[PDB]
């Protein structure tokens, strides 16, 4: 693994152990929407900011979202320790691992429209057949780049692919040449 | 170190059921990277720096190398 | 013993770094095989065992056959012991590679028992005391350099001197006159000369085509095809298929491991695959440890010897680099076989004069072997350094108090020459076994004196010096007409 | 034809429907300048090449944790971080058919001469394993390898691996190219690959071999310099897998690989890239493990899989001539044997440049046929005790007449050994002059005439005493009648060359 | 290499 | 183009770059930055993009200085794999490594700019046309003769030759070839550069008053410049003569100059760049960089572009990486020894390690082959008694053999040759000799015909006949 | 060895020596390979005895200046 995805496990455990397993997921949502936005990662990063200013700005900010009481310890201890300066790929990660333990698989469908909802639970259908997940997500991205239908990149990060799209014609064309 | 020994999913659980509280573990650790012939023993912050350390077999291990978390 | 299934997370050519779950680890050395699926539709299983953990619940496993085609996330297995190797009596003929499953396409092997390859040393209180000398069968191996039972023994000569003649005689004499079995233990052999090898065995009488579990050998053959990893424990896997023989049977087992330098080497192709920085000149860091648990279950247990025969390639040939000095450090008895003597044909063409042995002293041969040794081996260097002169001046003009010392000479130089149990496939001459009792009291009234009068080659492919004496009488006999 | 022609692309885009496949595809993480740490590709073996958004095929060896290590086959310069990176369920194959014969090839199996493109429906995965012990045997038949001295006094059986090794430009492109210039009579498909060769050495050699009419049966797999590392490296493994369907297809071959040396550097190369730790020499964890893998495959198969055999014969550069680096003796200690071409041994005249001491063979006389078995014994034997002698071989002052005797022949006797460029000695001439050399018969002669002597003692044999052909070729030992028939040759032929 | 080809050249 | 990438980090010449991640370079793409220099602010320095790090960073090597260079500095890609300006205009002009003039002159037109790095020719295009070539040199037109549209290498320790030796070899050619050359000082000190520059301006080569004729068109990535740029300067006199081979249907003759910088340099950045070190020292990729310079220089049935490296073996380091990937591609290759310099023997060409794939008899002419294998012969058998004359005195061997060791003296001396530029060493005129004279001085020589002439009386002499002269003038010397 | 060769040094040091570099490395492989001799000519005899009186006269005492005639 990676450290990164080694916090996001520790994370996931303890939204297992302690019931509060939804909420951290939308909570860690909301942190990486908040450790986003550069200036206020640069100020948890940038060591010469003294470690207490930076534990209280960050006590201000848990009480000011109110964030769960674990998740908020959790990024009290990547202040603590000098791995803060990961704290957007943890929060990253945390996606994937938080997914794989509740037993939710991700399947991103790119469509050249946006796809209905009937016809995309038909999808999810598919996808939580042929993987063997139990609530699987389908998020899905309107793309230009397709002709007619759909790419499913459901797996475990985009490595499964199916898809009819204009990879029919591109093989059609590829395979045409024969040489 | 990016990958540090203290880094281990179940030992950063132990560090975060509780950040700033109950006073720390004093004399019992869970043995880890236990591999060439030296292992990374994570707590034992009453360690004096060459303590004989046992294990859970019974193999006697002198503590050399204590580093900020593990005591290698 | 679990189903202790964990993901190939890392695969970095034969090294496959494997995953497990928290709860459950394999340990060092703890062989795992990997469900893996090949790329033809079959399920093979390469099998693996825990070189080093990394903490991580990750233990870096290096693989005992190609890695070409494991996915990561493949189910690996974990055995709860190391690699189980099908010893007993079942494995007497059959060839095998490193996991312990016969390549001969013979058939299956009784794996009702199986020993572990990395049980530990044996002990104090169990080795044995007596510095026993080990009665090969050789004359020139029984008197000069003799071997140690429960000892090393390296054979520094190459292929084509006649080293596969020499094996085989040592392997059908120790089942003929000892009452123990041997086990060749090739370890990276190449594959022409491993079938060079097991046909010149079935035709040997030494292992029996028709006849299997009769046979006298049991073929360990770790191919140079096979990653470093099998490679290397090879060696081991015949070191642990003689130790059921020695400590079951209670009998003499032979190991004829092949050049050790290719263990050596396997030991650094794994060590540079791990990682682990390299020692002196390329050799693992854990290289003098590694050999030594290779070569230090070589010893004479209370139950019985396990005295092997480990051939030695020394790279440029010195003595100094650290791989054959940590051998030679652990060598009892060294024999060259010289290509010269073996072009020659004083057939086997160990050399009398390089070959030497820590056994040789006379605390430990017996007084009188000791002075006939030292006696025999000034002789042959008086001819060494006459062979000069003996052309110039010839063999009349020179003193003759020394051209006794020269006629000896030649005497001594045939009567180490001995027909083999092995050689009546090549030539038809019968085969004699010479205790150590019969060439010591031959090599006295040769090198005494009073056998001053029989020709030359009337000691040429004889075995007791009774046998030389009537060779000579027949010669007599013939002399006539 | 006009539109007949757009006509015939109907066919193919009727045929292919395109059913949905699952294409293990990732993002491309990082070029590395020949490596492509591309991510995410979970469910891919270790082997399959993949394909990019460009056609830049690679290899996938390294296959960390968070990211697939690939290396490119190709000038992977259109890669853009971020093009998602297709799998492919090929293993790295390459077809394979007879129609191969005459045609440089590059790694990826396809034609680079461009006179033609060869078909195949037949495919051998370019990594396979080697012939287990249950179905080689022990080496029969010897490979003619044109010159007397690799088949005189050290022999190359069909089904070893002998090692054409020595100092740089000594002669080992141009003796690997006698040997299948000479394999002509004979049966063998000569594959050889040459690694990392310039493109003119290779454009010199595939027109030697059109040249001499021997190019009808040999694939000379061409690396050029610009090629990438991963086909320099992966050579050797295109050639073993022609050369094996060859041969368990019953017919002996024989592949002769170029510059192992720059094979392994060529790994090292794409090992050191992709960050795989560095033993002996800087070269990588599995060298030994690699040419092993490339060069045990190579041995005669038995009589229930086809009697078949690939004979490799390396090419192994080793600098300063010596045997102490990584490389030479890894694959000293892989092949059966070894011949040494030494740099002095080539000044000094002497071609083959072929050391006729350590070169030692493992397999022995146990190649060699009947009437070599009886008179390169005499040979091995008189070019031992020559070079015994060969300190007094100024100082040989009205010495002893066995000594001088013996220093004479053996100084006509390396007169012998050397011999011409491109020069193949089919063995019914090579037999009959290492006979009329190691049994005195041209002891009048000086040292220079030997080789004049000798060919045109060879000429007036092959042209007017037939029946030594029939004997040699049919027969195969050296009995009464050829024995007297060369008798009486030679001295015909020393009368009338006596006349000049 | 001109430090063992030097000795190399002088064991010759 | 319009991609601005705000330079990351600098560490030393390999500097990288943090582009968006939409719009980002390819490898190989150069990178002009616009930085600000030591005084004022307009300044272009180029970079070429050599990995993509993917933090959407790219590392690139600095083609000009690295200091001055701000973290967070403008920088657009050009799209362009650093074109270099080729055509009619190149001929004449001292070039940088960046494609500019360096001679102050006016400067060169971009109507026929050429990428830098391009692929090789592919083998189906390949002339081998075996033609032997007369360079002027006694012993490597003898001993080693050269190919005709072909590389050649002068191999050599620090200073035993191969530069003197290619000044003597453009001033012998560079008049004859109606096509142009392309000079390449690719690493070479700046001041034998000038010394090159002068010589051929002074030859007619250049041609001053007339800058657009010169028969040759030099580039400087000389040793005083960035890691950088010695990486790349051998690559912009292949573009050059790249160009002149595809386009003007000329055979040209490129002299690089220590192709071993090409080799160093890349050493020097992929220690930074985070390649892991290889060899003794050099680069990983070695072997394919070495290769993707050497390849492109091959007779492709448009021309013939014939190229003289003058290797740099690392301190005689015969078995080093950097000549031995190089010994495969230079097919007449020439090693010069300090061992036959040290005693004063100019050229140092070694008789014995110079050898080419000419040699053979049916291309070099079957006298001429003869000659060459008996001269070498009779030097092998000297260097074989070089132990027994060095230790048992000169007395202890044969009466034939000391006969072979006379002999041997007279011919390694007689492979001296007095250069035109190398007078100024000498303080001699210099003797240009052809082949055929070299070939009949050595049958005479070997023959044993003229085995009374003193030692000193065939050193530094221009032909058989100069010998013999000076002969007489030692004789009358020695009792005058 | 001089890069620059005697094109840096004043007219009258390359009139009387300059071909002196090269004279004298060539006397020095005369003298090593005549320091083992046997019937050594004239021409030897003397060549060895104007290279040693062409070697010996080099032996500045340092911190001495001398002038270019001095050296001429
Ligand atoms: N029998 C022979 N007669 C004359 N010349 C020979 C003979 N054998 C070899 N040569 C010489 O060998 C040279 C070519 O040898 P080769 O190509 O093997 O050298 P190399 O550079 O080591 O090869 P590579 O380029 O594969 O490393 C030619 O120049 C040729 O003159
Ligand atoms: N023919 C010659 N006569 C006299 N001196 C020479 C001759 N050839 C070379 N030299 C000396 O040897 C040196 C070798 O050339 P140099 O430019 O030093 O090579 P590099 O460029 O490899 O350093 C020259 O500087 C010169 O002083």
């Amino acid at each position: 693994d990676s450290t990164a995805s080694r916090y996001a496990s520790a994370l996931a455990d303890v939204a297992d152990v302690t019931g509060t397993l939804e909420a951290t997921n939308s909570d860690v949502e909301k942190l990486i929407r908040i450790f986003s936005e550069e200036p206020v990662y640069y100020f948890f990063a940038n060591p010469v900011i003294s470690i207490d200013n930076k534990r209280s700005v960050l006590d201000e900010i848990i009480t000011t979202s109110g964030l769960q009481p674990h998740t908020a310890n959790f990024i009290n201890i990547l202040i603590d320790s000098e791995r803060i300066n990961l704290v957007k790929e943890i929060l990253n990660e945390f996606e994937d691992v938080f997914n794989k333990i509740t037993g939710t698989e991700v399947a991103v469908v790119t469509s050249v429209v946006k796809l209905e909802n009937d016809h995309l639970a038909q999808i999810a259908k598919g996808v939580q057949k042929i993987t063997g997940a139990k609530n699987v997500r389908i998020k899905t991205v309107i793309d230009p780049s397709l002709v007619a239908g759909f790419t499913i990149r459901y797996g475990n990060e985009g490595s499964k692919l199916v898809d009819m799209s204009v990879k029919k014609q591109l093989e059609e064309i590829a395979a045409q040449l024969e040489m | 170190a990016t990958i540090r020994a203290d880094e281990i999913s179940k030992i950063i659980r132990e560090r975060i059921e509780g950040y700033n509280r109950e006073v720390k573990v004093v004399n019992t650790g869970t043995v880890l990277q236990v591999g060439d012939g030296i292992a990374r023993i994570h707590g034992l912050d009453e360690v004096m720096a060459g303590e004989l350390v046992e294990f859970e077999e019974g193999t006697i291990g002198i503590a050399l190398n204590l580093e900020s978390n593990n005591v290698g | 013993e679990k189903k202790n299934l964990g993901r190939i997370a890392q695969i970095i050519g034969p090294v496959l770094d494997v995953a497990f779950p928290p709860g459950k680890m394999p340990n060092i050395y703890n062989a795992l095989i990997v469900k893996g699926r090949d790329t033809a539709g079959q399920p093979m299983n390469v099998t693996c065992e825990v070189q080093q953990l990394l903490g991580n619940n990750r233990v870096r496993a290096v693989a005992m056959s190609a890695t070409d085609g494991l996915t990561r996330g493949m189910e690996v297995i974990d055995t709860g012991a190391p690699l189980s190797v099908p010893v007993g009596g079942a494995t007497l003929g059959r060839i095998f590679n490193v996991l312990g499953e016969p390549v001969d396409n013979l058939g299956p092997v009784d794996t009702r028992t199986t020993s572990p390859i990395h049980r530990s040393a044996p002990a104090f209180t169990q080795l044995d005391t007596k510095l026993s000398i080990f009665e090969t069968g050789i004359k020139v191996v029984d008197l000069l350099a003799p071997y140690r039972r429960g000892g090393k023994i390296g054979l520094f000569g190459g292929a084509g001197v006649g080293k596969t003649v020499l094996i085989m005689e040592l392997i059908n004499n120790i089942a003929k006159a000892h009452g123990g079995v041997s086990v060749f233990g090739g370890v990276g052999e190449r594959t022409r000369e491993g079938n060079d090898l097991y046909m010149e065995m079935k035709e040997s009488g030494v292992i029996n085509e028709q006849n299997i579990a009769e046979s006298k050998v049991a073929l360990v053959y770790g191919q140079m095809n096979e990653p470093p990893g099998a490679r290397m424990r090879v060696g081991l896997t015949a070191l642990t298929m003689a130790e059921y023989f020695r400590d079951v049977n209670e009998q003499d087992v032979l190991l004829f491991i092949d050049n050790i330098f290719r263990f050596v080497q396997a030991g650094s192709e794994v060590s540079a695959l791990l990682g682990r920085m390299p020692s002196a000149v390329g050799y693992q860091p854990t290289l003098s440890t590694e050999m030594g648990s290779l070569q230090e279950r070589i010893t004479s247990t209370k139950e019985g010897s396990i005295t092997s025969i480990q051939a030695v390639y020394v790279p440029a040939d010195d003595l100094t680099d650290p791989a054959p000095a940590t051998t030679f450090a652990h060598l009892d008895a060294t024999t060259v076989l010289s290509r010269g003597l073996a072009a020659k044909g004083i057939y086997p063409a160990v050399d009398p004069l390089d070959s030497t042995s820590t056994m040789l002293q006379p605390r430990i041969v017996g007084e009188e072997h000791y002075e006939i040794a030292q006696r025999v081996k000034e002789t042959l260097q008086r001819y060494k350094e006459l062979q000069d002169i003996i052309a110039i001046l010839g063999l009349d003009e020179l003193s003759e108090e020394d051209r006794l010392t020269v006629a000896r000479a030649r005497k001594i130089e045939r009567f180490l020459s001995q027909p083999f149990f092995v050689a009546e496939v090549f030539t038809g001459s019968p085969g004699k076994y010479v205790g150590l009792a019969e060439t010591i009291r031959g090599f006295q009234l040769i090198l005494s004196g009073e056998l001053d009068s029989l020709p030359e080659q009337a000691f040429y492919l004889v075995g007791n010096i009774d046998e030389a004496t009537a060779k000579a009488m027949n010669l007599e006999m013939e002399s006539k007409l | 034809r006009a539109d007949e022609i757009s006509k015939i692309i109907r066919e193919r885009i009727e045929g292919y429907n395109r059913e949905v496949k699952v294409v293990n595809t990732g993002t491309v993480l990082q070029v590395g300048d020949g490596i492509a740490r591309i991510h995410g590709l979970d469910e891919v073996m270790a082997g399959e090449l993949v394909e990019f958004e460009e056609g830049t095929i690679g290899i996938a060896l390294n296959l960390e944790s968070n990211n697939v290590g690939v290396v490119l086959m190709g000038d992977g310069l259109m890669i853009q971080e971020g093009s998602s990176v297709k799998a492919t369920g090929r293993i790295a194959q390459i077809p394979v058919s007879e129609a191969y014969l005459g045609r440089v090839i590059n790694a990826l199996a396809k034609p680079i001469d461009g006179r033609g493109e060869i078909t195949a429906s037949e495919s051998r995965l370019i990594e396979s394993p080697a012939p287990g012990i249950m179905s080689r045997r022990s080496v029969y038949e010897p490979l003619q390898t044109g010159l007397i001295a690799i088949d005189a006094m050290i022999p190359v059986g069909r089904g070893q691996r002998e090692l054409i090794i020595g100092d740089r430009q000594t002669g080992k492109t141009a003796v690997a190219t006698d040997t299948i210039l000479n394999q002509q009579g004979q049966n063998v498909i000569c594959v050889y690959v040459a690694i990392g060769q310039k493109a003119s050495s290779v454009a010199q050699v595939v027109t030697n071999f059109q040249e001499r009419g021997a190019m009808e049966y040999t694939i000379v797999v061409a690396e050029t310099a610009d090629s990438p590392a991963t086909l320099q490296y992966l050579a050797p493994y295109t050639g073993a897998a022609l050369a094996e369907y060859f041969m368990y297809r019953e017919r002996h071959t024989l592949i002769i690989y170029d510059d192992l040396s720059k094979q392994a550097q060529a790994y090292r190369q794409m090992s050191l890239l992709l960050r795989r730790p560095p033993g002996r020499e800087a070269y990588p964890g599995d060298v030994f493990y690699l040419h092993s893998r490339l060069l045990e495959r190579a041995a005669k198969l038995s009589s229930l899989l086809g009697e078949g055999s690939m004979t490799a014969l390396p090419i192994v550069e080793t600098q300063a001539g010596d045997v102490s680096a990584y490389i030479p003796t890894n694959v000293i200690s892989i092949t059966d044997g070894q011949i040494f071409l030494s740099a002095d041994l080539f000044n000094a005249g002497i071609r083959p440049a072929i050391n006729v001491g350590i070169s030692v063979s493992r397999v022995g006389s146990a190649a060699q046929i009947k009437a070599m078995k009886k008179v390169a014994g005499k040979l091995k034997l008189e070019l031992a005790q020559f070079a015994e002698l060969e300190a007094f071989a100024q100082f040989a002052s009205d010495l002893d007449k066995a000594t001088q005797n013996q220093l004479a022949r053996g100084q006509r006797l390396r007169e012998l050994l050397k011999q011409p460029q491109s020069a193949p000695l089919t063995v019914e001439e090579q037999v009959m002059t290492i006979y009329t050399g190691t049994n005195g018969y041209l002891d009048s002669l000086e040292l220079d005439q030997v080789r004049k002597y000798l060919v045109e003692l060879r000429t007036y044999v092959k042209t007017n005493k037939p029946e030594f052909q029939e004997i040699i070729s049919s027969t195969k030992t050296f009995t009464e009648e050829a024995e007297a028939l060369l008798k009486e040759a030679i001295q015909e032929q020393m009368e009338r060359f006596l006349l000049q | 290499c001109a430090n063992l080809r030097e000795l190399r050249d002088r064991i010759g």
